[PDB]
RNA sequence: UGUCCUACGCCGGCAGGCGCGGGUAACCCGUUGAACCCCAUUCGUGAUGGGGAUCGGGGAUUGCAAUUAUUCCCCAUGAACGAGGAAUUCCCAGUAAGUGCGGGUCAUAAGCUUGCGUUGAUUAAGUCCCUGCCCUUUGUACACACCGCCCGUCGCU
């Protein structure tokens, strides 16, 4: 829509990124 | 890591830190030999002292070295304490404060030379709003072409940090109407690479 | 600049140490060296000449920091 | 000196010592420009702590002022509010260039 | 300030170029300081100086005994010279204030170095 | 005037090397102001935040 | 790790010698007694008791041979160095950094690489802005490419 693509367009992208970084006996 | 980084040039270069400058040897031979460059790089008369606008000069290391030779200069400057450095200093050229991206103050047809220390790389970038990069940097160079003497020589020390500093300024200099280029010392070392923008009127 | 913090005590900074370390409200080598204007080692000295005499309490020792305080 | 607890003048010393607001630094081809930002109150105890230890480092560094009695001035003067501090200017400096690029 | 300095300043506002020049005087305490002797130097001042400008700066700085026209010679005359040298290389106005004709902004030189803030 | 938000949630962190923080912030004084500010560093859920003047809303791309 | 590692006794302050043992090896060096750190004194903002370069002399060690100072100990002078315009390297937990300790190269150096533990932190749990690599789509912008101008004026043989 037009409304979604404005409001993506005025927001941040977030989300998901895997960053792999880094007893008994 | 740079003294860009660090914040405008009224209020890093402060009173603490130009006192730890001005006690820096290395920075004394850095500054004398390429003020020696520089004089060597314009192709003034000899045996006749031009008229030098040095802008940068602060210290007054490259003016100490120009008064020692016998020239005469006037000096540019942004920070009053780093000016009162170079009053101590018992210096023999006159000191003047102000922006130089807002013009020079002078009438047309003054200067037979420029020489300018460490003073281009600075205003690329922008530390408040109301200044615009490329209108001050065009202000500059078209202030700058208006008091020379057409026909003298500008030298321009710097160190750009990559090609788009260096590609926006050349864009500046020859949309202001000066003619010229660029030189290069030592481009493919490292400690040795200076950078020098020489320019003149036709 | 140039400091020039005397060898040995005079007698005028004598007469001012015994009239003014009993009131400083704080004791430490380096800030009687750096008002009297004399050698690090002489406030040292006099500092355990004045623990002898006793007018000045200890709070701590160690190699290198001394700090002592009023008696009240 | 202050006569009581310690603690007390490091934590007003921490608290008085926290850049509130500074800058980050943006720009997309050479122009760079420079736009004013929050510091969260994690990163103001850790600058406060950094601007702490450079005071202390750098106050002296070069005659009988000892190291424990620098810290000491530096952390009492933070706590009172005091310009002698650098931690103080520096800080008061950082707010005063984020105003300054709003 | 030395009086060629002065003498060649204009005003760095766009809407007063670039007819801003000159500015004008005002002196509490004057300072002499030594300068070496060029003669070339005070010989090729005075066909690019301003001498209505030179005059009225020294009638702004309440000083009157300078020659009325532009002295051109081949450096034969000691006395001239040496004048124009101590009146424009070791005059200094450390303190005063420097004033604009079409916009009235004021320059306080003060110990001993004009500002120009916007 | 210094004043004294809590966050409710974080929306993203921004920047061109994603150097701040866009969260979003309301105020005690009145629970029904909600604006949306860029705060760098380590954010997470329950700090209090510090506005020197709360006039405009961060937004960044 | 070893028939070069050395325990111990004698001589010379030390560089090093002499003598007698242990070891072909978790047995002897070796409860591998190390450095940083800790406690006390002196020093005290001083190109200074910092830093040690570069020198002179003597002695000893290693070897056919040491001069172009192999190497060590001692004594004597004490240069730059006042925290480095500007380009750049490495890095997230017992990690970086300080700190010392072994193996290979060796008749004798001390200088490269590999290891070892001890003291052990700040910053972030991130991004595609710069760099490089790999994917998806495309060859539409710009460049290449085509066309046009291909610098003009007078003067003699």
């Amino acid at each position: 829509p037009l409304a979604d693509q404005i409001l993506a367009g005025n927001a941040v992208r977030a989300g998901v990124r895997e960053k792999r970084r880094g007893e008994e006996y | 890591r740079r003294p860009e980084h660090g914040g405008p040039p009224e209020l890093f270069y402060d009173e603490t830190e130009a006192r730890k400058y001005v006690r820096n040897s290395r920075m004394i031979d850095i500054q004398t030999r390429m003020a020696g460059r520089a004089l060597e790089l314009l192709y003034l008369p000899e045996n006749k002292p031009c008229y030098l606008l040095d802008i940068g000069c602060g210290t007054g290391l490259s003016g100490s070295y120009l008064s020692d030779e016998g020239h005469y200069w006037v000096g540019l400057d942004i920070s009053p304490a780093m000016l009162d450095e170079a009053v101590d200093r018992e210096i023999e050229g006159d000191l003047l404060l102000g922006d130089m991206g807002q013009g020079i103050p002078f009438k047309p047809g003054t200067f037979d030379g420029c020489i300018s220390i460490s003073a281009v790389q600075w205003l690329c970038n922008a530390n408040k709003k109301s200044e615009n990069p490329a209108k001050r940097l065009y202000c500059f160079f078209a202030s700058l072409f208006s008091v020379l003497v057409r026909g003298s020589r500008a030298v321009l020390q710097l160190y750009p940090e990559n090609s788009e500093q260096l590609e926006l300024i050349t864009t500046q200099a020859t949309k202001a109407g000066f003619s010229g280029g660029m030189v290069v010392d030592y481009p493919n070392s490292a400690k040795a690479k200076k950078f020098y923008l020489c320019l003149f009127s036709g | 600049d140039k400091l020039n913090n005397l060898v040995l005590f005079d007698k005028a900074t004598y007469d001012k140490l015994c009239k003014e370390v009993p009131n400083y409200k704080l004791i430490t080598p380096a800030v009687v060296s750096e008002r009297l204007k004399i050698r690090g080692s002489l406030a040292r000295a006099a500092l355990q000449e004045l623990l002898s005499k006793g007018l000045i309490k200890l709070v701590s020792k160690h190699r290198a920091q001394v700090i002592y305080t009023r008696n009240t | 000196l202050t006569g009581e607890n310690p603690l007390q003048v490091l934590v007003n010393a921490i608290i008085n010592s926290g850049p509130r607001e500074d800058s980050t630094r943006i720009g997309r081809a050479g122009t760079v420009r420079r736009q004013a930002v929050d510091v969260s109150p994690l990163r103001r105890v850790n600058q406060a702590i950094w601007l702490l230890c450079t005071g202390a480092r750098e106050a002296a560094f070069r005659n009988i002022k000892t190291i424990a009695e620098c810290l000491a001035d530096e952390l009492i003067n933070a706590a009172k509010g005091s310009s002698n501090s650098y931690a103080i200017k520096k800080k008061d400096e950082l707010e005063r260039v984020a105003k300054s690029n709003r | 300030m030395k009086l060629l300095t002065h003498n060649l300043l204009s005003s760095h506002v766009r809407g007063v170029g670039s007819r801003g020049f000159p500015l004008r005087l005002q002196a509490t305490e004057v300072r002499i300081c030594p300068v070496e002797f060029n003669p070339n130097f005070v010989a090729r001042m005075i066909p690019k100086v301003e001498w209505s400008a030179f005059l009225e700066a020294a009638d702004n700085l309440r000083l009157i005994q300078v020659p009325k026209g532009p002295v051109e010679g081949y450096e034969e005359n000691e006395e001239f010279l040496r004048t124009m040298h101590h009146l424009l290389l070791e005059v200094e106005v450390i303190e005063g204030t420097l004033q604009c004709p079409e916009s009235g902004r004021m320059f306080p030189i003060s110990r001993g170095i004009p500002n120009m803030l916007l | 005037p210094i004043k004294l938000a809590r966050v409710t949630k974080v929306l993203g962190r921004t920047g061109s090397q994603g150097q701040c923080t866009q969260v979003r912030v309301e105020f005690m004084d009145d629970t029904s102001r909600s604006i949306i500010r860029n705060v760098k560093g380590p954010v997470r859920e329950g700090d209090v935040l510090t506005l020197l003047e709360s006039e405009r809303e961060a937004r960044r791309l």
